């Protein structure tokens, strides 16, 4: 029920922007948005929690943003290993992740 | 004697824990005497640091020494909402003597700026 | 640190009720939630539920409200901040739609807004 | 040693009163030794309450705990212009332990509101 | 135990200097015991004057008692840029007991003016 970007990609040196929006029941100005770098079938990685907070060890290139209707994930200064999939969470303090449709790069 | 209630939250996160007379030199008398001296010694041992840092009578005093990131690289969510005061000490126990000297001189330089300020 | 090694990739047939284990190492098992999230082959990643190894409290998804039984045995202390617990999870009327890789992950923090967020994922157990 | 001049106005109203070395374990030496230890113990016994209530270095510190009228129903003219500090204690000596805990936590909650205030 | 670093500038000008357990009553044990008691006694001896003058936790506290010129007739250039803290004491050691009583009551009258001020 949480849609993202269809698909996007870039070159080594530029930046991308994976959107993440949905209806009023899943987004946004009352729920937290997290971002996962999730290669399909393998162990994922938490890249962003509650809107723009970076998880420990995350490079300062993964910057987050969240307007009143959509949350964005900028992957500035791309690397060869950044080419996987990306899903966004929709959660509060006492609930569960409502994952999105996903967006490859 | 005082309280071990501080210790109630020894496993809680740092954000949760913070939020007759006559002397007789019998074997028990000498034992109970040093306990009385060992209490006032350890008490003032801490209480003179609070005084020399300009924090006497305070439980939580903010200082003016910036947080040198080489002491710890963790986030404010990784500290106050994760680590306990017992384990946070082990991570920072190397720089505790290096930090206690900065708070000691931040108070000292604040005192001379006040003696120049109140002179107007 | 920490590692949440999962069970074996065992596959049964529809109607079964397979159990998936998830034993931890190198961190306080009671200090963080355990979380289970599957990746269905014909669906988006689906969050199933978390339980508190300390409080013993559960909260699952509506699509698994009366279909999943998840439990945790107590931790075996190793040091002042290391334990060795285990997390088990079952499914009820399992069908061929539940086919896919299953994951177990531990919570992000132990206080705040994102306490239970699946931070440290395990290895994965492939099902039917 | 200090002063018994405080005691000068023990019968006055509350508004008037407020306004060599070497140790030898001889019978006198042990006697004079405990007097030295019994002084610093009773001194810090009071001085740690003043510190934990946020009143160190103060003679008269105002607090933030309202006066629960069940502690005393008398008027301000019946207290400061009539009763003496010696007899006022006997009337309120039941709630002294109940009041000392409120001043202890009024200071504690004031400290966390300051660490949030000075963060701006 | 504490520091003799204060003493580093004993010849400098006033403006430069300012800017295991178990007790055993052996001959060494009794010797080391009184040293522990003689420390906390001399420490609080100074620390209670700082508290009663309203200067606890302070290194340099300004007061409200004006400088009576009969204590010293020298200039501010003759004091802070000439005399050392060691010799300045000998010149003023007569009025030290007369000054310590004024700072003691300047704090006392400041306390009653605050209890009238904060009552608004
Ligand atoms: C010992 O150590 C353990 C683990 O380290 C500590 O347990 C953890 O405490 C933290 C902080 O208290 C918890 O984080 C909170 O999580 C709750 C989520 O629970 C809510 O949702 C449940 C399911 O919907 C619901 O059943 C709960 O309702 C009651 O029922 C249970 C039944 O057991 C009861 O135990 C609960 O206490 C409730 O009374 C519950 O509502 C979440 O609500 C919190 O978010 C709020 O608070 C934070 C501030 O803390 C704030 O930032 C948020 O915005 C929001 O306002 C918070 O996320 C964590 O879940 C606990 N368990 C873990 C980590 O496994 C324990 O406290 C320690 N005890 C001691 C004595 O040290």
């Amino acid at each position: 029920v949480l849609t993202q970007s269809a698909s996007v990609s870039g070159s080594l040196g530029q930046s991308v922007t994976i959107s993440c929006t949905g209806p009023n029941s899943v987004c946004c100005s009352h729920k937290s948005i997290s971002w996962y770098q999730w290669p399909p079938g393998r162990a994922p990685t938490l890249i962003i929690y509650e809107d723009n907070e970076r998880a420990p060890g995350i490079s300062p290139r993964f910057s987050g943003y969240k307007s009143y209707w959509s949350a964005y994930l900028t992957i500035s200064d791309l690397r060869p290993e950044d080419e996987t999939t990306y899903y966004c969470c929709s959660y509060t303090h006492n609930s569960g992740c409502v994952f999105g449709t996903g967006t490859k790069v | 004697a005082v309280f071990l209630g501080f210790l109630g939250a020894a496993g809680s996160t740092m954000g949760a824990a913070s939020n007759q007379h006559l002397l007789k030199l019998t074997v028990w008398g000498i034992k109970q005497l040093q306990a009385r001296v060992l209490a006032v010694e350890r008490y003032l041992e801490v209480q003179q640091l609070l005084g020399i840092w300009g924090c006497s009578g305070k439980l939580i005093c903010c200082t003016n020494v910036p947080w040198n990131s080489s002491w710890s690289n963790k986030s404010l969510d990784e500290i106050w909402n994760n680590m306990t005061w017992l384990q946070w000490d082990k991570e920072i126990n190397n720089y505790t003597q290096l930090i206690y000297r900065l708070i000691e001189e931040s108070q000292f330089q604040q005192e001379i700026n006040e003696v120049e300020l109140l002179a107007l | 640190q920490g590692q949440l090694v999962q069970s074996g990739a065992t596959t049964t047939k529809p109607g079964s009720s397979v159990k998936i284990s998830c034993k931890t190492s190198g961190y306080r098992f009671n200090f963080y939630h355990i979380n289970w999230i599957r990746q269905t082959a014909g669906r988006g990643p689906e969050w199933m539920g978390w339980i508190s190894p300390y409080s013993g409290d559960k909260n699952l998804a509506p699509a698994f409200q009366d279909r999943v039984n998840m439990t945790t045995d107590t931790e075996v202390p190793v040091t002042s901040f290391t334990s060795t617990g285990a997390a088990y999870m079952e499914i009820r009327n399992l069908t061929s739609d539940d086919t896919g890789t299953y994951f177990c992950a531990k919570g992000l923090l132990r206080d705040g807004s994102s306490t239970w967020l699946p931070y440290l994922w395990g290895q994965g157990t492939l099902l039917t």
